[PDB]
């Protein structure tokens, strides 16, 4: 029931984790991504995160397993807690706005190179008051 | 081709 747009988005996201393109996400790959976002997960945290998404016990995530995880996340309502934590991932300087520079930084660090025009468009998907940045209320509205 | 990830989808990824 996923559309070609959605599948394309999920494949692009998968590619940011599966840097070697071997078709699976490993604990090492997940660790690299999370450290690029400014987190410092422990080895146990990474193992649990991979293993809770894995469906067949081989200790890695393939694209069908990732799709199952994403399709569920998209249907689900998001918690206040997880939205607040995610906002801080982008709002590096803690000023209560996600700027175009901060969003581009996060995308670059994940391995997705965007043009300024592409970053600005992603910001437009959330900005409401027209200042070209995303405050917390705008971020919450986007996620709800 | 360049595949855009919409901002909302990206955030969902960052939830883990
Ligand atoms: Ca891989
Ligand atoms: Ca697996
Ligand atoms: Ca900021
Ligand atoms: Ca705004």
């Amino acid at each position: 029931q996923l559309t070609e747009e959605q599948i394309a988005e999920f494949k692009e996201a998968f590619s940011l984790f599966d840097k070697d393109g071997d078709g699976t996400i490993t604990t090492k790959e997940l660790g690299t991504v999370m450290r690029s976002l400014g987190q410092n997960p422990t080895e146990a945290e990474l193992q649990d995160m991979i293993n809770e998404v894995d469906a067949d016990g081989n200790g890695t995530i393939d694209f069908p397993e990732f799709l199952t995880m994403m399709a569920r996340k998209m249907k689900d309502t998001d918690s206040e807690e997880e939205i607040r934590e995610a906002f801080r991932v982008f709002d590096k300087d803690g000023n209560g706005y996600i700027s175009a520079a901060e969003l581009r930084h996060v995308m670059t660090n994940l391995g997705e190179k965007l043009t300024d025009e592409e970053v600005d468009e992603m910001i437009r998907e959330a900005d409401i008051d027209g200042d070209g940045q995303v405050n917390y209320e705008e971020f919450v509205q986007m996620m709800t | 081709r360049r595949r855009e990830i919409r901002f909302r989808v990206l955030v969902k990824v960052v939830f883990f």
